[PDB]
């Protein structure tokens, strides 16, 4: 048996929200650690890292480790029926296919009972080992997203450099080339200006915008998203799950 | 030319 | 001559939003009593009935009884233009193809007259006894909304049943299965926690959610919705217009 | 050398999102006066003109007279990229087929270069006597805005008429006629509320809405529209910009 | 299967 | 009908 008490019921949803458009398929799995997954898009070109720790949970009962195959889509389906403000419960039983979501009112006098199928899901699971990347940028999400979008209303692929002159997002299409340069200001005072660029080699690589864009689905969040780069490996982007955990995009670069 | 995950990373 | 004129011109601009998605026309009777209405959809599974008694307009003057045929759209698309506090007056001549729609800004800086060509209409009016429900569910009119809209995700049949144990809302799809208790709170204490729900004898009919959707369309009218079932009668869903009146709807079970 | 620098680049955006609706490409005529447009739709049915003086620059360096050719979509496209907020400058070398956009925020801790290919555009200027109008009204652009959608919704064609009993507009369609008229009221409180309604001699025009709809764009420009008529010439829909200029929008009517 | 609102009202 | 801005004013 499962079962996964989740106060703050919004992040599960917003979680969701954000894996379901790079990935349709993907096994969820129950540690004593905590809920995670790992999978890689259709094309294996990105790849996604979840993890919701134990601590974050107001009941996390986990007997044995097993895993859950889903469509993340139904799921999110699912999920997007609970108010932001309920108290979610995943419960599975290892004995049948299926997996339970609860939604609890605060008031306890609105109960919603969600059953789901879950499905055989053989993914690829790659080994990450940790490494301090070349550099560093931590700025406002809503910031990303908003260059990821604008730059690809110019071209494809975006260009992000990191020298000590800051980071530079540039791109070039049909109608012109564009770039964006980022740096930290005298101090951080004020959100917008919460620019932090850690370089201690300087990086330069190229990336398809449209997985970029992919992972700004994840902006609601956090406020804050870090982009970690080294030259000769894929870019990472981090967005914090509260203060309980993560989502880590990471995306192979082109060479 | 676009790369993939499995370039860098491995099972 | 037949003169309406409503203070508050955006309660008809919000009935005529609820009545024109579940049926394109239908004929408006006026009496000394009030400005009523009564249709079925084109399938004959849904019925609209609307009163707005005479007490709730500023100015009410109709000589003869009469009936008014209106293309529901057109109507709507005309109140569409008025403002939210305008004050909407009626005016019809006895035997014309014509209707008058006045909206006046509160400082008379702004006159607005539309007129529209009414059209003929064979009403087919049923006779519908008040009766005394076994079950009566009253609670938030957004919290109906959604329920309606998030089960309506997973399946297109809703069973409502309603029991010593509360009402439940239950649907099943492909994706899977869901359902929805709702209970009475020790106490009504918020809006979110007023739910009335009374009893008399158990009940459990199954809808169309599709209906109930459209019935939905009437959610800014109020910010209560009250739901009479009984095992052998249409399910009635009923919005209080301000205090002059009201839009019931009713609608057919699936045996 | 051409350099103008904006400090409320959101002015330029604005007109950028106006302009572009109504006409596809048009020449931007930079002078020591300022920084203009004139251009007509493909049809020569409406012309706009726009001026956007030198002084409201807070820097304008202009050496020689200078016309740049530019697809107003694309413009467009990238100005979107900037923010509201953001300080954007216009750089154009004398010997180049290319004009560079850029964006500084306030704080400068983000600088964005945008660069787009200029275009060759024949331009028909058309001279437009300076002209003592014999109605001329004065309204909310919300407002003007909400007359031409809402009337549009009946008709195809609006006439305005000023008399000594204010200004009318009105429509006709299948669906029904629709009028609306407006007077001053004993005292005005605010302009961005306020009528103004000159009449030296009545006038009564006929006009296709699509134009007018187009024109409303340029809204978020200002509080108010002026809009200036004389039974012998197109009608004058304008909008100040700032208190930096404005753009003029001329339609020929309907005889 | 879906019954109609005249299987149990009449005019 | 429907007239052109050039019918009023000239380049």
């Amino acid at each position: 048996m499962l079962e996964l008490r989740l106060v703050q019921g919004s992040l599960l949803k917003k979680v969701l929200e954000a894996v379901k458009d790079l990935v349709n398929d993907a096994n969820f799995d129950c540690s004593t650690t905590g809920f995670s997954l790992q999978a890689m898009d259709s094309s294996h070109v990105a790849l996604v890292s979840l993890l919701l720790r134990s601590e974050g949970f107001e009941h996390y009962r986990c007997d044995r480790n097993l895993s859950m195959g889903m469509n993340l889509g139904n799921m999110s389906k699912m999920l997007k029926c609970a108010g932001n403000d309920d108290i979610i419960t995943i419960k599975a039983d290892d004995g049948s296919d299926t997996v339970t979501f609860m939604f609890e009112s605060p008031t306890q006098d609105k109960i919603a009972d969600f059953e789901m199928k879950l499905m055989d899901i053989d993914s690829e699971h790659l080994g990450i080992p940790d490494a301090e990347y070349h550099s560093i940028v931590r700025m406002p999400s809503g910031e990303f997203s908003r260059i990821c979008k604008d730059l690809s209303s110019i071209g494809d692929t975006v260009v992000i450099s990191v020298t000590k002159e800051g980071v530079k997002f540039s791109t070039a299409g049909d109608i012109g080339t564009a770039n964006i340069v980022l740096r930290q200001n005298t101090t951080v005072d004020k959100p917008e200006d919460a620019i932090v660029i850690e370089m201690n080699e300087p990086v330069s690589l190229s990336f398809a915008l449209r997985y970029m864009n992919s992972f700004t689905k994840a902006t609601p969040l956090s406020e804050t998203v870090t982009i970690s780069l080294s030259s000769e490996l894929p870019v990472v982007v981090e967005y914090k799950v509260a203060e309980m955990g993560y989502i880590r995009y990471y995306l192979a670069p082109k060479i | 030319r676009q790369t993939s995950m499995t370039d860098f990373y491995h099972s």
